[PDB]
């Protein structure tokens, strides 16, 4: 749904 | 170099009148926002940095600051709706759409990712991204003769962002946007990569989650055989969305359901109805309930594929939510089936597990089961064998449970139960 870039 | 800066120092660097100082401060912000234990998103927002990041997205001659600010903004946009809203409020949507055309693949990819987070917030930002014209440049990135020439991570990011443009309801995505996206989705649904396939299936599952005209848009693209193939995949991340899409499709018309049956879906349900993942079992049984709600020739194909014993099995022992879906499948079957189909149902052993579920503390499943019992009794009356069924129900303990339900605080419960005892047990 949403995802950060780590 | 740029690890563990303070927000104060990031602010001082971004406020300098030195593009290279700004670049290094922006990278420091990116590394802050990229740490996993509670990145200081709100502190960055409160420092007023979002408009600066957004203006850095347009610095064509300093592509590293485009990349760093795109990444920083992506991670802000991955947060709460309020944080995503701060990114949108700063003007980020048209700037990211312009970045889709960047000659630097890693920057284009970062813009794809950002737009996927923004669109993934909800219907309104999804439709706002569409209104700013994201779909054409997104799809142009996939207009190559063989998807295998694109980098795997790039292709996965594009698929995921496109699936967010297909996602959410109230309202569903615009019809024309769906029609524009669907051919590229069909193409991604045939790509060899497991995560592309999973997210393609998710997108299709979103698109089929709605009224029959939406389902028809998908089914007429011919994707049902590929969905059934993916239903048989070994990767659970693929089977879950593929099964969801198939289940959605069989909530439509009997002709749509028939496309699912003709593509061979029923042959996978022995595995699905016994799958060790509880949610797969549950959604397989839900799917079966919307197939036993169809025509008698469709019920008959459930019989021919040997699935009735598998429904007896999930009614006998499964997670309770699955058992309730199986109760629904059984009353749909009994409400729509021929007499011989209902006879066959009883010969498979449905009665005892059905009766045992009358002990359940859930009044809805009790109503469903009582209704099924009435449908079966009506087949028995059409055969003049109501008494043998009465005996069968009593010898397995069912009558105790039915009269215990005569004194149930729900009304239609004790009405149906009482009715059953008056008509069949005297």
């Amino acid at each position: 749904r949403k995802r950060p870039r780590v | 170099g740029t690890v563990n800066w303070s927000v104060e120092d990031i602010v001082k660097g971004i406020n300098s009148n030195n593009l290279e100082s700004q670049l290094q401060a922006t990278q420091a912000a990116r590394k802050l926002l990229s740490r996993e234990k509670q990145p200081p998103i709100d502190n960055i927002i409160r420092a007023g940095l979002i408009p600066k990041f957004v203006s850095f997205l347009g610095k064509t001659d300093c592509s590293p600051i485009q990349f760093e600010s795109a990444w920083a903004l992506t991670n802000i946009a991955s947060g709460t709706s309020e944080q995503t809203k701060a990114v949108v409020d700063g003007g980020a949507i048209p700037a990211f759409i312009s970045l889709l055309a960047s000659p630097h693949a890693h920057i284009s990819e970062q813009a794809v990712w950002a737009l996927g987070n923004i669109a993934g917030d909800g219907s309104a930002f999804r439709d706002l991204v569409i209104k700013h014209g994201a779909i054409d440049p997104l799809l142009a990135l996939l207009a190559v003769p063989d998807l295998s020439t694109l980098a795997c991570g790039y292709l996965r990011n594009l698929t995921w962002t496109l699936s967010n443009l297909c996602r959410n309801k109230n309202p569903a995505p615009p019809l024309d946007a769906v029609e524009q996206i669907l051919p590229t989705l069909v193409r991604l649904l045939h790509h060899n990569d497991p995560e592309v396939l999973a997210d393609s299936c998710w997108a299709i599952s979103y698109l089929t989650d709605g009224p029959n005209e939406r389902i028809e848009m998908v089914v007429k693209k011919g994707v049902v055989p590929q969905l059934v193939k993916l239903l048989g995949a070994t990767e659970l991340p693929i089977v879950t969305p593929a099964l969801r899409a198939i289940g959605n499709i069989v909530t439509g018309t009997d002709e749509q359901t028939q496309k699912v049956i003709d593509a061979g879906a029923l042959a996978v349900f022995p595995s699905l109805l016994t799958n060790p993942k509880t949610n797969i079992q549950k959604e397989a049984t839900w799917t079966m309930s919307n197939i036993t709600a169809g025509r008698q020739d469709q019920i008959q194909q459930v019989v021919n594929h040997g699935l009735v014993p598998f429904l007896v099995g999930v009614l006998s022992k499964a997670d309770f939510k699955t058992q309730k879906e199986a109760a629904w499948a059984i009353t749909n079957y009994t409400s729509g089936g021929t007499v011989e189909q209902i006879v066959y149902l009883v010969h498979c052993g449905i009665i005892e597990p059905l009766m045992n579920l009358l002990s359940a503390k859930d009044t809805k499943i009790i109503q469903v089961i009582l209704d099924a019992i009435s449908n079966i009794f009506q087949a028995a009356e059409k055969l003049g064998e109501t008494e043998k069924l009465s005996i069968m129900i009593e010898e397995c303990g069912g009558l105790d449970k039915i009269e215990a339900l005569q004194r149930h605080e729900n009304e239609s419960v004790y009405k149906a139960s009482l009715n059953l005892i008056e008509k069949y047990f005297s």
